[PDB]
């Protein structure tokens, strides 16, 4: 069972924030779930994870532990690309990548 | 600083056999670790990023692990051009230090080496010095004993044998060693020969040469 | 495409101050940050440190206060800068460029092998090896390394052998690059070898068919 990614397109304006949902719980409970932008050319970047890996991507559990808010404070024009949350069990497994337009 | 130390210092699994690297960090460089192969000449090249999702362009054939002070690459079927060094990298916090590599060689059936003798080129002997090369090609394994005889004269001491590294397309290996002599002397005798021992070959074979014809 | 091109002297003097630069083509060198890496001779890799783009920088602490790392953005360069230099910084440098927000070194340089030595340089004297066949070019007395050969321009590529270099009891280097080729070949085909050595200028084009 792999993570879910929604919404499949996110279209926001130039400046606003842009929230997506990472849907992920598995059978261990004990997970690490990254937050990649996919290029153009299939070379992820990752951009934040949960737990905050220490060293405008912000990543907030919600109560009911399987949901994931994955926010982009203040959406620049150049934000526009693919979009993706992965998960890793201590093995990883890639959500349904997803959308994001900034007009 | 992080110490990145990666385990099987050298492996030579067979072809087409499962091969994995293990690169064990001393503190927490959680997931940013990259995986890096080079070999002999050429710069690094990148495999895996974050330690799981390898990079485009990148083999199939090639998988990443570990979120913790577990790091592991693997190779599900190893090929012919996977014979290189595998270099793991941290990008958590300074020194942002490697590891030290793990040599990855391929383990095959034995080969008899293909033999050929040079002499010295005419632009060369009219500067002193004269040298002869001989050849030893796409044999296996490395280990493999060069004679030189000129005049049926064992020389020693005046040659300097060079290896390549483990051929990229068929896992074999070459040498070539060569015999430096000065003009004087070599045009004072005329059968000179290479003679080339080997677990591949029963009898050593031997490749003779004449001045002037 | 996407690259990192090194240029530096090939000899470095003592106790003097090595020069090096790192020529991008490709990619915004304000959006992307180009790390420094050692790789001394039969050793592994040694990082020496970054340039992000704000043009910040974050050095080893083995070779702190001996470092400089910088950057001409109208110039798409990067340099570095290494004082009181010792037989120890002998190696090959390596820029490479990172990507990502929690970044990861995608794409490597050339290289440039440094050797801190006090003899001068020396021009290679190349040689043919004339003769499936063989065939090759020889590669002698030249200082410092390295000889990079090539056969046809880089479009012959297989069956070539390029053996590592071997010091000579006079201080100098030699090597030499073979190549297996067919007979049916050997008279219409053109095998020329290509050696380049850097320290000083000297690329060398060299035909080798057959003698009588």
């Amino acid at each position: 069972n792999p993570p879910t990614f929604s919404p499949a397109l996110l279209v926001v304006t130039e400046g606003d924030n842009a929230t997506f949902t990472c849907s992920f719980s598995n059978t261990s409970e004990s997970f690490v779930l990254n937050w990649y932008r996919m290029s153009p050319s299939n070379q992820t970047d990752k951009l934040a994870a949960f737990p905050e890996d220490r060293s405008r991507f912000r990543v907030t559990q919600l109560p009911n532990g399987r949901d994931f808010h994955m926010s982009v404070v203040r959406a620049r024009r150049n934000d526009s690309g693919t979009y993706l949350c992965g998960a890793i069990s201590l093995q990883i497994k890639e959500s349904l990548r997803a959308e994001l337009r900034v007009t | 600083d992080i110490v990145m130390t990666q385990s099987p210092d050298s492996l030579a699994v067979s072809l087409g056999e499962r091969a994995t690297i293990n690169c064990k960090s001393s503190e927490s460089v959680s997931n940013d670790v990259a995986w890096y192969q080079q070999k002999p000449g050429q710069p690094p090249k990148l495999l895996i990023n974050y330690a799981f999702h390898r990079f485009t362009g990148v083999p199939d054939r090639f998988s990443g692990s570990g979120y913790g002070t577990d790091f592991t690459l693997t190779i599900s079927s190893l090929q012919a051009e996977d014979v290189a060094v595998y270099y793991c990298h941290q990008a958590y916090s300074s020194p942002y230090t490697f590891g030290q590599g793990t040599k990855l060689e391929i383990k095959r059936t034995v080969a008899a080496p293909s033999v050929f003798i040079f002499p010295p080129s005419d632009e060369q002997l009219k500067s002193g010095t004269a040298s002869v090369v001989c050849l030893l090609n796409n044999f296996y394994p490395r280990e493999a004993k060069v004679q030189w005889k000129v005049d049926n004269a064992l020389q020693s001491g005046n040659s300097q044998e060079s290896v390549t590294e483990q051929d990229s397309k068929d896992s074999t290996y070459s040498l070539s060693s060569t015999l430096t002599l000065s003009k004087a002397d070599y045009e004072k005798h005329k059968v000179y020969a290479c003679e080339v021992t080997h677990q591949g070959l029963s009898s050593p074979v031997t490749k003779s040469f004449n001045r002037g014809e | 495409q996407v690259q990192l091109q090194e240029s530096g002297p090939g000899l470095v003097k003592p106790s003097e101050t090595l020069s090096l630069t790192c020529t991008v083509s490709g990619f915004s060198l304000t959006s992307y940050g180009v790390h420094w890496i050692r790789q001394p001779p039969g050793k592994g890799l040694e990082w020496i440190g970054v340039i992000y783009a704000d043009g910040s920088t974050n050095y080893n602490p083995s070779l702190k206060s001996r470092v400089t790392i910088s950057k001409d953005t109208s110039k798409n360069q990067v340099s570095l800068k290494l004082s009181s230099v010792t037989a120890a910084d002998t190696a090959v440098y390596y820029c490479a460029r990172a990507y990502g927000n929690y970044w990861y070194i995608d794409v490597w340089g050339q290289g440039t092998t440094v050797t801190v030595s006090s003899a001068s340089t020396k021009g290679p004297s190349v040689f043919p090896l004339a003769p499936t066949a063989a065939l090759g070019c020889l590669v002698k007395d030249y200082f410092p390394e390295p000889v990079t050969v090539s056969w046809n321009s880089g479009a012959l590529t297989s069956g070539v052998h390029t053996f590592p270099a071997v010091l000579q009891s006079s201080g100098l280097y030699s090597l030499s690059s073979v190549v297996t080729v067919p007979s049916s070949s050997l008279g219409t085909k053109t095998y020329t070898c290509n050696v380049d050595h850097k320290p000083s200028n000297t690329k060398v084009d060299k035909r080798v068919e057959s003698k009588y």
